């Protein structure tokens, strides 16, 4: 069962890393949203960032949590650079619906999509 | 437009700081597609991952599969394959020379040597029937051999091409400001030549007496007679001179190949690997069956993980094959000499300005479709 | 060197980048493929193939093709034992249906009882 | 048996066999398998802890130099608890031979960042990180090469299908090129070619 | 000599005595190792063989061609990196017995 | 070619390479098309009475890669003999 | 019905949706955005263009292969129009010009065009005849343009009455006309709604039958003064019948079905104002 | 086997050093380069009159993807699916049905001219040489949809010529 | 032998001709529906039937390694003609 | 076909006007030579 982890000794260092990373994401919003010449309010993007953080909330093993910290760290590197353009920043947004809700009936009309 | 790359240069003014090549923009997923196909369909990918070396990588992939598959190719196919390796090396060196020359300046010699290369394109047409992506090479012998009435024209082309390359040395080559442009750019330590994984032409132009041909003759390269040039400075001017003498030794090998051609055979003596000729293919049952199941299923391949590498005109062209017992390759991988040469770009262009960075990118031959793997 | 490790399931399913629509919607099926009964080859056995369920493949209205909105309808994974299949499916998260491997039956045949004296086994022509 | 069959030799076979046995003797700590190919290219199957001792031993030691670093990819194989394979290829400069260090690993447990011994390792390492997902211990820079910046999923894996989940197209509504889910016009007809009857009986694994 | 073939390589004046005192430090650092490690035996064997080549060769080019490793400072860098691996293999204990086994069904290749 | 000799003297004076003989553009130098129809012999098989495929079966000769263990000795050998230091070939050397 | 019309799978990029739409005009603003929404939905668009093929050629790739078809027409002949509506499922008409020409008035394009195309629509036996118009286009005075459009409304209700006469307010967008007149250089009630609300309402009404016979009018969600709009467009940003229409009035008519009968969320001013106001001082007066 | 260059000294005699000084300060060999360029300027160039002259080619050139048929006979194909089996982009799509006359036929023969990498594999795989790599290279299509050939499209393509194709086959059936 | 659909456009030898309600009719507006004018059904009706008095006869289709390979068809039946699967041209017997 | 010029200026062609109603005195096209002249003029032979 002896498996080497990435960084941490319990989930406490993992929580430390991910909340420091989210603080960097929160302070990283206004400069880039003024620089990228965007059209979406700061509240909407910040709520989508915290909602994406809350999407992966069902993970308890600290190796995976530190790996997601490394993922978001690379993401915040490529957004503190001006490497990523308007395309990927809007690609985080989902404006191309695809309107299908979780109704059984809307799945009945547009069939074969359970 | 500053090959297409993205470059992020941190600099102090006209005397830099750092440089970051963003590459991979010409990515095509050839590894994944070969993982979903057959060998005979994977072969155009190995024709065009490097596209200037149209037949050398053909030779490398074919001899990779034949090295795996315990098949000696027939002798006349070996001589034809060495002939087109020399021809393809000549074309690749001359296009790298002309694109570096046009990247700095130098209008007309570019077009002189591209007229030469148009004669080369007509030669590829008259041999294969393609224009640039001549498949022409099966693992299991060179397929669809050359027609009659060509070799004396190749002889005339060899004389006039020796004259034109001597006239390129006349026009350029002790030009004043071209030399003054290229002396102090491209310096590579021999320890750095080893540790930074540079291959072929950089190892030629700096330091080690090395050749994959001379170390491992996998073909009739041992029997033909020549001598490789070595650089010693490295001093990109001298690397250019090494390229020119490699071209001239390739012309000598062309002369020895014209002198030493046996009229033996086209492909191997195996209709289980090579799809046989038309009279026996039609008019015979066994060849029809082997033809049919050979094109449908693909030829069976024994399992294992192999590797080979040839001396492509860019350098150590490596190919690593992984194959289950099947007619599909399990996983292929390509070691690119252009990617290897690009891997030390900080230590090359550390101490110059941006135009010299452009000249360093030019003086290492590149396609960025092989560099992409 | 015998570090922190905690023992659970694995969480590669958040890492593999496929959305939860195709996680919970599509379902995997793990079986040993059939002997192609026209031929007689059991060489296509000994391979636990993992597949998915096929979905809609409508007609291309200009060309008449199999126009499908299915990225995951063209995968097959080769496994050695059923344990590897179960560990892989629980590793990457989506649901699995494992069928049981059905081997052939070693059946007794004998030329003498084919051509015996008072039994009903008599081919009468060969 | 004589004509048109690829000639091999016992000389390079015996040399590489004795050398691999010699290396396995002088490093009893991480060697597992020393397999000599019939076409004389050595493979050595290795545990993933003393990778940097192995590389410092194989850069040097004056009986075989091997100053040339080459192909390395952790070739995607399922069915194994230790999936990925780090195969460092080493080519000599004085002795003209090719050895492969195939050390094993799984997905999560990291290998130990071979850039400390070889200068040409860095872009290879960053490539394997973006493509497979093999993490490194005290590594300088993990960025994304050969992929899109917004793309995820480590697409070389057998987890990843042929197509992606993104499809770029421009619209004038929101005035940019957006990524939509996939809309394939052609099936990608997967022509199954695995015919029976066991062409190579010598490579048959023993059944139950 | 004068302006040898290799690029990043400036020759010295006495490879003889410098290489001899390097090999004395090689034998001493090797003396910091237990005997039962046969690594000591193989290194000491090849080092004494090359040292006995060195101890009776006055000429330079004759040494470069009789003793292999052409031409000269490749042997010097070879000895330096041999000392580097000696210093690193005080650590890491490469002659130890086995670390824990692989699952042993992995390396069966056709799978 | 097909021009006056005065500009021929100009071309030979600006670059003394005898441009009339060697001019890189061919007029009737072409080995002409429509060859005789070729007749091709098969190589060293289809030769009857001898060539079993069991004789020429290189595909089945592939042994599995041989296995070595770890899963007062004249020793410490190299993977190869040392390669000879090369030579200036006589084909126009330097210096 | 016959096959190859029923929907299949998702939408967009040569998807098989349910509809086949013949659009009249479409070179300008709203028809081009509606072609883009149909390519987003993945239907087949029949567009006849009378202009140079360069325009339809650079708006060509908005769909996938097979998703579009181009043809040629004149605004005088019923034969080309009947050839356009040979096999047509639904049909929309978008028409409107800022100044008259030497060959066309505001009348007889708004009269002679919807008479002819509504005629061949009712003869072809199609559904969801959707004809656009303008808000408060009276039969009565103050605008030749609006009274001609009201005559067009009356004639569309006249021939084939099972239709959708659809009027928005003065809509704004990326290529708006009147706001471009405002930027590049009295009392007025006005409430502009943004273009995507209108065209989402159109695609909802054209994928939702039972809509035949009902007329629509769209509402801006703010209802404020034109002078404060000028204040805002210069705060950020740092013909005669056209200016008389935008200084006339723009009121609400709650007696015909509008927005929430269709069930669509309206979009505000400031978001799309910050969008198009390229090349934060938000007034937001909104009187009632 | 190594032949290295640039290892030669400049001579420290007054002669060669002032000859190199004359080269440096007097612009000699640059004018020699001018003379080389003028020597090639007074040539006659190797161009072609493009709408009137068409350059050299091969008898094995792989263009049009046209069909053949039998001498006073039926359609040459079989629908044996070898070309679809070997096409490296799956650009071939053959939906096949037999007609009631007994001779086996098709329904829909499909070549994606977008997806064709122009091998020759479908030529070398067809047993009757139904699909033939064509001789001429003039497609230049204005529209996207017209690059999707159908069966009767290829039949009318083969109905314009065969004698060119038969000449290339008659010159090229012996080397393969 | 092209016919005419009740819609008006030409039929194909493959029976895929349109209905009164198809919209590929309306995508064919303005341009040619490129149909073939050569029907291989009736060209075989143009072909005469050979009379060969032997028992088992060959077929190649006019050329050594040109056309379809050697297929040997049978003529032992009295009334059912020998039809080549490759040629499609029948044969008779003279006994 | 001239025997004076080099390889590439052996054969050339002069078309006519309105062979299918094009007013093609100016701006002539390709795809106009019948294919026996495609065999001739592309130098796939040495025969007229
Ligand atoms: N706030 C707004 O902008 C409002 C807009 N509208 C409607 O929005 C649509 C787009 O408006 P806008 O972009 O400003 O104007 P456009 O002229 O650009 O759009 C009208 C479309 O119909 C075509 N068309 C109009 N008149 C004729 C004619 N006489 N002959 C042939 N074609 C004609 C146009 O040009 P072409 O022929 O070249 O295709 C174009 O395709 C119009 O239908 C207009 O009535 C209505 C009310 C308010
Ligand atoms: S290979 Fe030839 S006969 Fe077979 S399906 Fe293709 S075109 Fe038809
Ligand atoms: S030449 Fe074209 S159609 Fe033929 S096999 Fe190659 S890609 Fe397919
Ligand atoms: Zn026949």
């Amino acid at each position: 069962t002896s498996v080497k982890p990435i960084f941490s000794r319990d989930m406490n260092e993992a929580k430390r890393r991910v909340r420091e990373l989210y603080r960097a994401w929160y302070r990283e919003v206004p400069n880039t949203v003024h620089l990228f010449q965007l059209d979406i309010s700061v509240k909407q993007g910040r709520d989508k960032v915290r909602e994406m953080f809350k999407k992966n909330a069902h993970v308890t093993d600290p190796r995976v949590v530190d790996l997601l910290v490394i993922k978001g760290k690379m993401e915040l590197e490529e957004t503190i650079n001006v490497w990523k353009q308007r395309t990927h920043v809007m690609r985080f947004f989902h404006e191309t619906e695809a309107p299908r809700p979780k109704d059984f009936l809307s799945k009945f009309y547009v069939g074969h999509d359970p | 437009h500053p090959g297409v790359l993205r470059l992020v240069m941190e600099l102090s003014g006209e005397m830099v700081r750092k440089c970051d090549p963003h590459i991979g923009l010409l990515h095509r997923g050839t590894e994944k597609l070969i993982e979903y196909k057959t060998y005979l369909q994977a072969l155009p990918y190995f024709d065009r991952l490097d596209y200037v070396s149209m037949m050398c990588n053909e030779q490398a992939y074919s001899l990779a599969v034949e090295k795996l598959l315990n098949i000696q190719p027939p002798p006349r196919a070996q001589w034809i394959r060495v002939l087109f390796g020399e021809i393809t090396r000549l074309l690749n060196h001359i296009m790298a020379v002309t694109t570096h020359a046009l990247d700095i300046g130098a209008m007309t010699p570019f077009f002189w040597m591209f007229e030469e290369r148009e004669k080369m394109f007509e030669f590829y047409e008259r041999v294969s029937g393609a224009r640039m992506h001549a498949a022409y090479v099966r693992p299991g012998g060179v397929h669809q051999d050359l027609p009659l009435g060509l070799m004396d024209d190749i002889y005339e082309f060899s004389k006039n091409f020796s004259l034109r390359i001597d006239e390129l040395e006349e026009m350029l080559t002790n030009n004043r400001i071209w030399r003054n442009r290229t002396v102090d750019i491209g310096v590579v330590t021999a320890e750095d030549a080893l540790n930074y994984g540079f291959s072929g032409v950089m190892l030629r132009g700096s330091g080690i007496q090395w050749d994959l041909r001379k170390t491992q003759p996998y073909d009739v390269y041992d029997q033909v007679e020549f001598d490789v040039p070595i650089g010693s400075r490295g001093d990109c001017y001298d690397r250019y001179l090494c390229r020119v003498e490699e071209m001239r030794q390739s012309i000598r090998i062309i002369s020895q190949c014209l002198n030493k051609m046996p009229p033996g055979e086209i492909k191997v003596d195996d209709a289980k690997v090579s799809p046989p000729k038309r009279a026996e293919m039609k008019t015979s049952m066994e060849s029809l069956i082997h033809h049919f199941k050979l094109y449908t299923e693909g030829y069976q391949v024994p399992p294992g993980a192999t590797y080979t590498a040839i001396e492509a005109p860019k350098g150590e062209f490596g190919v690593y094959l992984v194959s289950d017992g099947s007619s599909r390759p399990y996983r292929c991988k390509i070691k690119a000499p252009g990617f290897a040469h690009l891997a030390g770009l900080d230590k090359m262009s550390k101490g110059h300005m941006l135009a010299d960075v452009v000249a360093i990118i030019g003086t290492q031959d590149i396609v960025f479709g092989e560099v992409d793997r | 060197t015998q570090l922190i490790t905690v023992d659970e399931k694995l969480d590669i399913t958040t890492l593999t980048g496929v959305p939860e629509e195709h996680i919970k919607t599509r379902k995997a099926r793990i079986f040993v493929p059939a002997r192609n009964n026209m031929q007689s080859g059991v060489n296509n056995t000994k391979k636990w193939k993992m597949e998915f369920d096929t979905r809609e493949r409508w007609e291309n209205p200009l060309m008449g093709w199999a126009s499908t909105a299915d990225p995951l309808s063209n995968l097959v994974l080769t496994f050695s034992t059923k344990e590897d299949a179960i560990a892989f499916a629980e590793k990457n998260g989506w649901s699995y249906d494992v069928e049981e491997r059905k081997v052939p039956k070693p059946k007794s045949k004998s030329y003498g009882a084919n051509f015996s004296w008072n039994k009903r086994t008599r081919v009468s022509t060969k | 048996t004589r004509p048109t069959v690829r000639p091999r030799n016992d000389v390079a076979h015996k040399q590489l066999s004795a050398f691999g046995e010699y290396v396995a003797e002088i490093l009893p700590k991480y060697v597992q398998q020393v397999q000599v190919s019939c076409f004389s290219e050595l493979e050595i199957c290795i545990h993933p802890d003393g990778v940097i001792p192995v590389l410092t031993f194989l850069r040097d030691h004056s009986n075989a130099q091997f100053k040339s670093l080459a192909d390395l990819t952790a070739v995607d194989i399922p069915t194994r608890q230790n999936r990925f394979e780090i195969v460092y290829n080493l080519l000599s400069l004085r002795f003209n031979s090719r050895i492969r260090v195939k050390t094993y690993t799984d997905e999560l447990t990291p290998v130990e960042s071979s850039v400390s011994v070889y200068k040409a390792a860095n872009w290879y390492e960053r490539e394997i990180w973006d493509m497979f997902g093999v993490f490194f211990a005290n590594h300088p820079d993990l960025r994304r090469i050969l992929t899109d910046y917004g793309f995820e999923g480590h697409p070389f894996r057998k987890d990843f299908p042929l197509s992606g989940y993104v499809e770029l197209r421009y619209d004038d509504e929101v005035k940019r090129v957006v990524a939509e889910p996939v809309e394939l016009a052609q099936e990608f007809r997967k022509f199954d070619l695995n015919s029976p009857w066991e062409a190579f009986p010598a490579y048959r694994q023993p059944p139950e | 000599k004068k302006t040898t073939g290799l690029v990043g390589l400036a020759v010295c004046e006495t490879p003889h005595e410098r290489l001899k005192i390097l090999y004395t430090k090689i034998l001493d650092v090797l003396g910091h190792i237990p005997k039962n490690a046969a690594y000591r035996k193989y290194t000491e064997q090849i080092t004494n063989e090359k040292l006995s080549i060195v101890k009776a060769e006055p000429d330079v080019k004759k040494l470069e061609e009789q003793l292999q490793g052409g031409q000269i400072e490749e042997v010097i860098l070879q000895a330096e990196n041999e000392l580097s691996l000696a210093r690193k293999m005080i650590q890491w204990k490469p002659w130890e017995p086995l670390v824990e086994e692989p699952p042993a069904s992995q390396w069966k290749w056709p799978i | 070619a097909s021009a006056t000799r005065l500009i021929q003297g100009l071309r030979n004076w600006a670059s003394g390479r005898d441009l009339q003989a060697k001019l890189q553009l061919r007029y009737q130098e072409i080995s002409k098309r429509t060859q005789p129809p070729p007749k091709l012999p098969v190589g060293p098989s289809h030769r009857l009475s001898n060539n079993y495929y069991c004789a020429r079966d290189g595909r089945r000769e592939a042994m599995p890669p041989s296995i070595v263990m770890s899963s007062s000795e004249k020793k410490a050998v190299s993977p190869a003999p040392p390669i000879k230091r090369w030579e200036l070939s006589q084909d126009e050397p330097y210096l | 019905l016959h096959h190859a019309v029923i929907p299949h799978g998702k939408g967009g990029r040569s998807s098989v949706s349910g509809i086949v739409a013949t659009v009249f005009g479409a070179t300008g603003f709203l028809g081009r955005y509606l072609v883009n929404h149909l390519g987003r939905m993945g239907s087949q668009v029949i567009v006849p263009y009378r202009c140079e093929p360069y325009d339809t050629m650079h708006l060509r790739p908005m769909g996938d292969l097979g998703q579009i078809i181009f043809m040629d027409w004149n605004g005088r002949d019923k034969d080309s129009i009947r050839r356009a509506v040979e096999h047509s499922n639904v049909v929309i008409n978008l028409v409107g010009r800022e100044w008259e020409t030497k060959n066309f008035d505001f009348e007889d394009v708004f009269v002679k065009i919807p008479q002819a195309i509504a005629q061949v629509s009712k003869e072809a036996g199609v559904e969801k005849f959707i004809h656009i118009s303008h808000l408060n286009a009276d039969i009565k005075s103050s605008s030749k343009y609006l009274r001609n459009k009201a005559v067009g409304e009356k004639e569309v209700r006249e021939t084939f009455p099972e239709a959708t006469i659809i009027k928005p307010a003065d809509i704004f967008g990326r290529e708006d006309r009147f706001l471009n007149y405002f930027a590049n250089i009295k009392k007025t009630v006005k409430q502009p709604v943004y273009i995507v609300d209108v065209t989402k309402g159109i695609i909802n009404a054209i994928k939702d039958p039972d809509a035949r016979g009902k007329t629509f009018a769209f509402v801006g969600p703010n209802r404020y003064l034109l002078f404060d709009l000028v204040q805002y467009v210069f705060a950020v940003a740092h013909t005669r019948d056209k200016v008389e229409r935008i200084h006339t009035t723009d009121r609400t008519l709650p007696h015909l079905p509008g927005l929430e009968d269709l069930g669509v969320q309206a979009t505000p001013l400031e978001l799309k104002a910050i969008e198009v106001l390229r090349r934060s001082e938000i007034e937001d007066v909104q009187p009632a | 086997t190594y032949k290295y260059v640039n290892l030669r000294e400049p001579s420290m005699d007054m002669k060669s050093v002032t000859d190199r000084a004359a080269q440096t300060l007097l612009w000699t060999e640059l004018i020699r380069g001018l003379g080389m360029t003028l020597s090639y300027l007074f040539r006659e160039p190797a161009t072609i009159n493009y709408p009137f002259e068409k350059g050299p080619l091969s008898p094995r050139f792989r263009g049009e993807h046209a069909l053949r048929r039998y001498p006073s006979g039926e359609e040459r194909c079989i629908a044996c699916k070898l070309c679809e089996a070997v096409c490296p982009a799956q650009a071939i799509t053959i939906e096949a049905e037999p007609r009631a006359d007994g001779s086996r036929r098709t329904t829909r023969y499909d070549i994606d001219m977008t997806k064709c990498i122009y091998c020759g594999f479908c030529q070398e795989a067809c047993p009757v040489d139904a699909i033939v790599e064509g001789p001429n290279f003039e497609f230049s299509t204005e529209t996207h949809e017209e690059l999707l050939y159908n069966k009767e499209k290829l039949l009318n393509n083969g109905d314009k010529w065969e004698a060119e194709i038969a000449a290339n086959i008659q010159a090229d059936y012996l080397y393969r | 032998g092209v016919r005419t659909s009740p819609t008006g456009e030409k039929v194909t030898h493959t029976g895929q001709v349109y209905d009164d309600e198809d919209y590929r009719r309306v995508r064919f507006v303005g341009r040619q529906k490129e149909v073939n004018e050569n029907f291989a059904i009736d060209l075989i009706a143009e072909q005469p039937v050979s009379q060969v008095g032997s028992r088992v006869i060959s077929c190649d289709g006019g050329g050594g390694a040109l056309g379809h390979p050697r297929v040997y068809i049978n003529l032992d039946k009295e009334t059912k003609t020998g039809t080549c699967g490759y040629c499609g041209l029948q044969f008779r017997q003279q006994h | 076909e001239d025997n004076k010029q080099f390889f590439g200026r052996h054969r050339w062609v002069i078309y006519t006007t309105e062979m299918n109603g094009k007013n093609t005195f100016w701006d002539v096209d390709g795809s106009m030579v019948p294919p026996e002249w495609h065999r001739w003029l592309h130098c796939m032979t040495d025969d007229p």
